[PDB]
C-alpha cells in the first residue's frame, strides 16, 4: 500500500509528523528552554549572543524570549491538541507574567512582528474561538492578546520616522531595510487593530505600506532595498525573493482579509508588474526595477513561496510551473540551496539550506488546490527526508553546505512554525483549517488569522484615532481521471528543466544515491498513465526576447478568446519570439514545416524600404507575451487604439522583425 | 538510473547511420527513441532492459535510439516525445506501428510476441494448441466450417484487435461453425456465441460482442485494464477490499451477479490498499470494504450507504457488506429506481452563521425552492478572492435574513460539491436563482460590492426585496 495515499496512509503520515513536531518541541522544552532556541547537533540552548552586539544576524531574530515556544504556540493549535495548547500558554503566561516583554534586546522589527506578534494574535484567534477545536474559554483571559499588544506598543516607535517607514532595527526595552521589512508589519498591526479596536497599529502601518509601494518606480517593480530617511533605493535589483517577497504576499492577503479594494489593486498592479517583466517558463527571475532587465543569474530559496501566493490568486499553471523547478532542485541537491544559478561545483553563490518551509508551503497549496497526489508524494519525500537527514539528537538540522553535505547546528523557530506545520497540515485532509474554517489566510510565518464578523463590524463603527477570479482547474488536467496523477502523466514539460538546466543542476557527492522524487518506482508504478506518461521534444529552434515601450497604459488583465487581447499596449511589453526555420523543432514540439512558409507576405503595406528587401529563410513566432505562455497555434492582436525602426505591418497586418513577418502577432 | 541501457545487456544502441541497417537485416525491431535526461525514459530503463533480456531467447530484438544524439533519425519518424515505442516489421523503415500497453517488462515481452506471430493463428487441434501455452489475454476461435464473409470480417477484427486479443483459426468440415471467447481466468468454459450466423458477421456486432464478452467475470480492475471496462460502455461495479481474505469472502457473491448480470454491467475488483482514493472519485467515503456502481455513459455513481466519520472512527470492527444488500443494490440501478450519489459534505445542518452553507445532496432542492430567492455563491477554499468576499456576504446574509425572510443567502463548495446543471468557469461564480415556477438563473456579473449585490437582487429578483433600503433601515438603529 506504499505510495497509495488512501486515508490511513495518509493519517500514518500525519501522526509520523505530528511525532516529529513533539519530538523538536520537547527537546526545546528540555533543553533550549528558557532561552530562544535549541542547537541540535549540540543539545545545548542557543542563547542569544549577548556579548557581541555587532552579531546582528543572530541579535535580531533572538531577543531571548522564548520565541520557540511562542512560534510553535499556532503549530500546536493547528495540531488540535487541547491540552498541549493550553499546557503551551500557561508556560508563555509564567515566562511573561508581567504581561510586557521587558527585555533588553536589539531586534528585527519585521521578524518580531511576524514571528512573535503573529503567532500571540494567532493563538489569541484560536482560544477565543469556540468553533476551534482548542477552545480555552475560561482557561484564557486575553493573555496572549495582551503580550501582543504590548510587543506591538514596543515595536511601534520603529514608525516615527521621518517618511513613516520603520527603522530596521530597534530596542523593545527603550539604516537600510528592505521593502518587505517596511510594509509586510501592517497585515499582523491591523488584525491587531481589530482585534483591540485601537486604529493607531493599522492606521501607522498601513500607511507605511502605502509608502513603500509609491516608491515603486515607473515599470511598478519595487527595489528590494530602500534608506528610509533618504528614500533611495540602495539597490535596483527586483524580484519575488528575499527582502521582497512578503510585501507581495501580504499585499494580497490584506486584500483578502481586510476586504481592503487598494490593497487588491497593489496586488493587481504588482503582479502584472511581475508577470510582465520578471517571470519567465519556470521561476521569476530578478530583474532590474528600472529597466527590467535580467540583474543577477540565480533565483533564491526564499522565491518558492510564489507557488502558494499565486495558488491564492488563481492562477493555478503559474504556480505548478514555478513549484516545478523547486522540486527538481530537491532532486537535484536533496535540499533547496539558498541562491541557485539557472545560467552557468561553484554555481551556488549561497548554499546552505536551512530548512526553509516556502517548497513545504508551496507544495501544501498546490495541493490544496489541485488534489493531485504528486504533491503528497513530495511531501512523503520531504517527510522521509527530515526523519533520516536532517533530524538530529535534539531537532532537526538543515544543510550548512548542500554541496559537501555538511549539516549545520541550528534549529531555526521557522522550522517548527512552518516546515511540520505545512506538512502536517498536507497529511491532515480532515483539519478544521480548510475542511471547516475555509476562510483561513496565512501569514507569511503560516499563523492561521481571521477577523470575526463581530471584531470586522466592532471596528469599522468604532473608530478614534472586472473583479478578480480563480481558475477552476489547471490547464495540463484533461477531462477526468481517477487513476493516475495528472501532474506525471498530462504535464509534458515535466522534465524540460532537467534539460534546459542540466549544466547548473549538478548533483553533489551525497546526493548521487538519491533518485528523483516523481521517479520513485513506487509512486511512479501507481500515479503515472503510460497513455500519456511521454517527455516533450525540446525546442531547437531560436527564442529571443524584445522589449516594447510603447506609449499609454498597461492593461492589467488582457482578454483571452487561443488568443490573447491587448485592448492597450501601453509601457514596456516584454515579447518572447521564436524563430522559425524548416525543419526545426519549434516550442511546442512540433516539427516546422515548408507549410508554414507558404503564403508569406514580407512585404511592408506602411512603409517602401520593406519592399525593395522583401523583392523565406526565417519566421518570426510568438509564444509568450508579457510572462504569458500563448497556447499551441495561440494568436496574439494588438488593438491599433510604427515610430520604432524595424517595426512593420503586411497585408495580413502581422507585425514585422525586421522586416520578417510575425505569424501569430496581429495589429488589428 | 540512466536511462540508457548498459553494454553488457542485451539492448542494442542503434546510431543515424546504423539504424536503417539494423532495421533491414532483422524481421521484427521494438526501438526506443529516449532521452538520458527526462525521467520517463529513466523508468522506463529497467524494465526495457529486462523485456530484452527475455524476448533475446526468443531472436526478438530490443534498440534503443538516443534522440538526444541521433536528432535527424528522430524528426525522420515523426518521434511525438519521450519514450515512444516503435516496432519495425518485415525490414521496413517506413511502416512503423506504436507499442500502446504498459510500460512493463511483462506487457513489452507479450505485446512484441504477439507482434512476432500472424494477426490470426492456424491450429490443426484446438485442444493440443490451448494446452501447449498459457494465454494472458482472451482467445477468440472460430471454429467449424467459415463463411467467406464471416472469415473476412474474423480476420478484419484481428487485425484491429491484433493487441487487444489473440485470435485462433480452427476450421474442420464436419463440426459446425462455433465462435467461441476463451477467458484466461477461466480456461475450461468458453463464452460460445448464440446469436444468429447473419449478424455476427456484421463488424459492428462482432465488435460489441467482444467488447462485452471480452472481459473477465469477476477481475482485478486497475488502470491499466481500465480502458477495456470503459470500451464496453456498460456501468461498472467496483469492489473494494482491505485484504485477500476479504476478495475471497466476496468473491462467490460477486462472481454469481457478474455472470447473471453479464451484458448489462460489469463488477471488478479494486485493491483498497493499492486504491484507496479511487473510492473517492467514486462519490464514497474510504470505508472499505465498499461497493460502489459507475454508470460512465450518465456520470451517475449508486452506492450502498456509508457510516458517517465520527461512526467510522467510534468504529472498531471490520465493516461487512450484506449480500442482500449488494444484490438489492444491483437490481434497483438495473431498474433505475436507484438514486445517485452526488459528490457533496456532510449536510450542513447546523447553520450559525446567516448563510447557508450549501452541499450537493441539498442545492437543486434549495435553488429550486420557488417560495424564496436563492443567491448561491459558488467558491474554492484555496481561492483567495472568495475568501475576499466572505465577509460582504455575511453582511448581505445578515440584512436579508431578519429583513422580510424573502431571499435566501447561500453558498457552496464546489471542490467539494459538484452541481449537476450549473456552470462554474471559474471563482467566485454568483448566481441568483429568481423566485417563481419558472425563472432562468440569473449570473452575477458586475463589482462584488455590497451595494452592487443588493441592487442586482433587488433587480433580478421575482420578489423585488430592497435590500438596501433594510440595510440602511438597519443602519440608522
Ligand atoms: C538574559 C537572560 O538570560 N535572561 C533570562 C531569560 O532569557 C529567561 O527567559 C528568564 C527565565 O528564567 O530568566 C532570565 O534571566
Ligand atoms: C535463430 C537466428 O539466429 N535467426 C536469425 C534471425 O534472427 C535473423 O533475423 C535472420 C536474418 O539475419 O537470420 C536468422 O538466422
Ligand atoms: C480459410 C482461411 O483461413 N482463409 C484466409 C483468409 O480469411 C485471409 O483473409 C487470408 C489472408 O491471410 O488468408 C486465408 O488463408
Ligand atoms: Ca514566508
Amino acid at each position: 500500500d506504499a505510495y497509495s495515499f488512501t486515508s490511513k496512509e495518509l493519517k500514518a503520515y500525519k501522526q509520523e509528523v505530528k511525532e516529529l513536531f513533539y519530538f523538536g518541541f520537547d527537546n526545546y522544552l528540555e533543553h533550549g528552554y528558557p532561552y530562544d532556541e535549541v542547537k541540535p547537533i549540540s543539545c545545548v540552548p542557543k542563547k542569544r549572543n549577548f556579548e557581541d552586539p555587532t552579531d546582528q544576524g543572530t541579535n535580531d531574530i533572538l531577543g531571548n524570549f522564548t520565541i520557540t515556544l511562542i512560534d510553535s504556540l499556532t503549530t500546536i493549535a493547528i495540531l488540535e491538541d487541547r491540552p498541549q495548547f493550553l499546557k503551551a500558554v500557561r508556560l508563555v503566561e509564567r515566562t511573561f507574567p508581567d504581561g510586557n516583554f521587558d527585555i533588553d534586546s536589539t531586534i528585527q522589527v519585521f521578524e518580531i512582528t511576524i514571528r512573535v506578534i503573529g503567532s500571540l494574535l494567532s493563538s489569541h484567534l484560536y482560544a477565543t474561538d469556540p468553533t476551534k477545536a482548542v477552545y480555552l474559554g475560561d482557561d484564557y483571559d486575553g493573555s496572549l492578546l495582551r503580550l501582543a499588544q504590548n510587543m506591538a506598543d514596543r515595536l511601534l516607535p520603529a514608525y516615527l520616522t521621518s517618511t513613516g517607514l520603520p527603522m530596521p532595527r530597534r530596542n523593545i526595552k527603550r539604516t537600510e531595510n528592505n521593502v518587505a521589512a517596511m510594509a509586510s508589519p501592517m497585515f499582523e498591526f491591523t488584525i491587531l487593530s481589530y482585534l483591540t479596536g485601537d486604529p493607531k497599529y493599522e492606521k501607522v502601518t498601513r500607511y507605511a505600506f502605502d509608502k513603500t509601494w509609491s516608491l515603486r518606480t515607473g515599470l511598478d517593480l519595487l527595489p528590494m532595498s530602500f534608506h528610509p530617511e533618504k528614500l533611495t533605493p540602495y539597490t535596483p535589483m527586483t524580484g519575488i525573493g528575499a527582502s521582497i517577497d512578503s510585501l507581495f504576499e501580504y499585499a494580497l492577503k490584506g486584500a483578502i482579509l481586510f476586504d481592503d479594494s487598494e490593497l487588491m489593486e497593489v496586488w493587481n498592479v504588482a503582479y502584472e508588474a511581475l508577470k510582465t517583466n520578471c517571470k519567465n517558463d519556470w521561476f521569476f527571475a530578478n530583474v532590474m526595477a528600472d529597466t527590467g532587465h535580467l540583474f543577477v543569474p540565480w533565483i533564491d530559496s526564499l522565491s518558492a513561496f510564489f507557488s502558494g501566493l499565486q495558488v491564492l490568486a488563481g492562477d493555478l499553471d503559474d504556480a505548478i510551473a514555478n513549484h516545478l523547478m523547486f522540486l527538481k532542485m530537491w532532486n537535484t541537491f536533496g535540499g533547496i540551496p539558498e541562491r541557485w544559478n539557472f545560467s552557468p561545483d561553484n554555481i551556488l553563490p549561497l548554499e546552505w539550506y536551512p530548512l526553509r518551509p516556502e517548497f513545504f508551503e508551496s507544495t501544501y497549496f498546490l495541493y490544496r488546490a489541485t488534489k493531485d497526489p504528486f504533491y503528497l508524494n513530495i511531501g512523503v519525500h520531504l517527510l522521509k527526508d527530515l526523519k533520516q537527514r536532517f533530524k538530529s539528537n535534539c531537532g532537526f538540522a538543515g544543510f550548512q553546505n548542500v554541496i559537501t553535505g555538511e549539516l549545520q547546528d541550528r534549529m531555526e523557530t521557522f522550522v517548527l512554525s512552518e516546515t511540520l506545520k505545512y506538512l502536517y497540515l498536507l497529511f491532515d485532509e480532515e483539519n478544521e483549517l480548510h475542511n471547516s474554517a475555509s476562510d483561513v489566510i496565512f501569514s507569511t510565518e503560516a499563523h492561521p488569522m481571521w477577523l470575526p464578523q463581530e471584531v470586522r463590524s466592532n471596528y469599522k463603527r468604532n473608530a478614534k484615532f472586472l473583479p478578480g477570479t480563480c481558475s477552476i482547474k489547471p490547464h495540463h488536467v484533461i477531462g477526468d481521471e481517477f487513476w493516475y496523477s495528472p501532474m506525471l502523466s498530462n504535464f509534458d514539460r515535466l522534465f524540460e528543466i532537467d534539460s534546459r538546466f542540466a549544466a547548473t543542476l549538478i548533483k553533489p557527492s551525497h546526493m548521487h544515491n538519491y533518485n528523483a522524487i516523481e521517479l520513485e518506482p513506487g509512486f511512479y508504478n501507481r500515479w503515472s498513465n503510460p497513455q500519456f506518461s511521454t517527455c516533450l521534444i525540446p525546442p531547437t529552434t531560436e527564442i529571443f526576447e524584445l522589449l516594447f515601450d510603447l506609449p499609454g497604459y498597461h492593461q492589467l488583465n488582457p482578454l483571452m478568446l487561443k488568443t490573447i487581447t491587448f485592448e492597450t499596449f501601453g509601457g514596456r511589453s516584454r515579447l518572447k519570439i521564436e524563430k522559425l526555420q524548416i525543419y526545426q523543432i519549434d516550442y511546442y514540439g512540433d516539427l516546422i514545416t515548408a507549410s508554414t512558409f507558404q503564403d508569406v507576405s514580407r512585404k511592408d503595406i506602411f512603409s517602401n524600404a520593406c519592399d525593395a528587401v522583401a523583392s523565406p529563410t526565417y519566421l518570426y513566432r510568438v509564444v509568450a507575451i508579457n510572462g504569458r505562455i500563448l497556447p499551441r497555434h495561440g494568436s496574439v492582436q494588438i488593438k491599433k487604439h510604427f515610430k520604432m525602426d524595424g517595426i512593420g505591418i503586411n497585408d495580413h497586418s502581422q507585425l514585422m522583425l525586421e522586416c520578417t513577418p510575425i505569424i501569430n502577432l496581429f495589429i488589428v | 538510473q540512466e536511462a540508457v541501457a548498459p553494454e553488457d545487456s542485451a539492448v542494442v544502441k542503434l546510431a543515424t547511420d546504423s539504424f536503417n541497417e539494423y532495421i533491414q537485416s532483422h524481421d521484427l525491431v521494438l526501438a526506443e527513441f529516449f532521452a538520458p535526461w527526462c525521467g520517463h525514459c529513466k523508468n522506463m530503463a529497467p524494465e526495457y532492459v529486462k523485456a530484452a533480456e527475455t524476448l533475446v531467447e526468443k531472436n526478438i530484438t530490443l534498440a534503443q535510439i538516443d534522440c538526444t544524439e541521433n536528432q535527424d533519425l528522430c524528426m525522420e519518424h515523426n518521434i511525438p516525445g519521450f519514450p515512444s515505442l516503435k516496432i519495425f516489421k518485415n525490414s521496413d523503415v517506413n511502416n512503423s506501428i506504436d507499442y500502446e500497453g504498459p510500460r512493463t517488462a511483462e506487457a513489452i515481452v507479450q505485446f512484441m510476441i504477439k507482434q512476432s506471430q500472424p494477426a490470426v493463428a492456424v491450429v490443426a487441434d484446438l485442444p493440443a494448441y490451448l494446452a501447449n501455452e498459457t494465454f494472458v489475454t482472451p482467445v477468440i476461435v472460430q471454429s467449424g466450417k467459415i463463411d467467406a464473409d464471416f472469415n473476412a470480417t474474423f480476420y478484419s477484427m484481428a487485425n484491429k484487435h491484433f493487441n487487444d486479443y489473440d485470435f485462433v483459426s480452427a476450421e474442420n468440415a464436419d463440426d459446425d461453425f462455433k465462435l467461441s471467447i476463451y477467458l484466461p481466468s477461466a480456461m475450461d468454459e468458453p463464452v460460445v456465441y448464440n446469436g444468429k450466423k447473419a449478424d455476427i458477421a456484421d463488424a459492428d456486432v462482432f465488435e460489441k460482442w467482444l467488447q462485452v464478452e471480452a472481459l473477465p467475470y469477476f477481475g482485478e480492475i486497475d488502470g491499466s485494464v481500465f480502458a477495456q471496462y470503459v470500451e464496453s460502455g456498460l456501468p461498472l461495479g467496483y469492489l473494494f477490499y482491505n485484504d485477500e481474505e476479504e476478495l475471497e469472502e466476496y468473491k462467490p457473491l460477486f462472481t454469481e451477479l457478474a455472470k447473471k448480470n453479464r451484458g448489462l454491467m460489469n463488477f471488478v475488483s479494486i485493491d483498497a490498499r493499492k486504491f484507496g482514493r479511487h473510492a473517492g472519485n467514486l462519490n464514497m467515503k474510504e470505508q472499505f470494504p465498499l461497493f460502489a456502481i459507475h454508470d460512465m455513459t450518465e456520470d451517475l455513481k449508486y452506492g450502498l450507504p456509508q457510516l458517517s466519520e465520527e461512526a467510522f472512527d467510534e468504529l472498531s470492527d471490520k465493516i461487512v457488506l450484506e449480500s442482500k444488500a449488494i444484490e438489492s443494490l444491483v437490481k434497483d440501478f438495473l431498474k433505475g429506481d436507484a438514486s445517485p450519489i452526488v459528490k457533496s459534505q456532510e449536510i450542513f445542518e447546523n447553520q450559525d452563521s446567516s448563510v447557508f452553507q450549501l452541499v450537493g445532496k441539498n442545492h437543486d432542492e434549495i435553488v429550486n425552492d420557488p417560495k424564496k430567492d436563492v443567491l448561491v455563491l459558488y467558491y474554492a477554499p484555496w481561492c483567495g478572492h472568495c475568501k475576499r468576499l466572505a465577509p460582504t456576504y455575511q453582511e448581505l446574509a445578515d440584512t436579508y435574513a431578519n429583513a422580510t425572510s424573502d431571499v435566501l443567502i447561500a453558498k457552496l463548495d464546489h471542490t467539494e460539491n459538484d452541481v449537476r446543471g450549473v456552470v462554474i468557469e471559474g471563482y467566485p461564480t454568483i448566481v441568483l436563482y429568481p423566485g417563481g415556477k419558472k425563472s432562468e438563473s440569473v449570473v452575477y456579473q458586475g463589482s462584488r460590492s455590497l451595494d452592487s449585490l443588493f441592487d442586482f437582487i433587488k433587480e433580478n429578483g421575482h420578489f423585488d426585496v430592497d435590500g438596501k433600503a433594510l440595510y440602511e433601515e438597519a443602519q440608522e438603529k
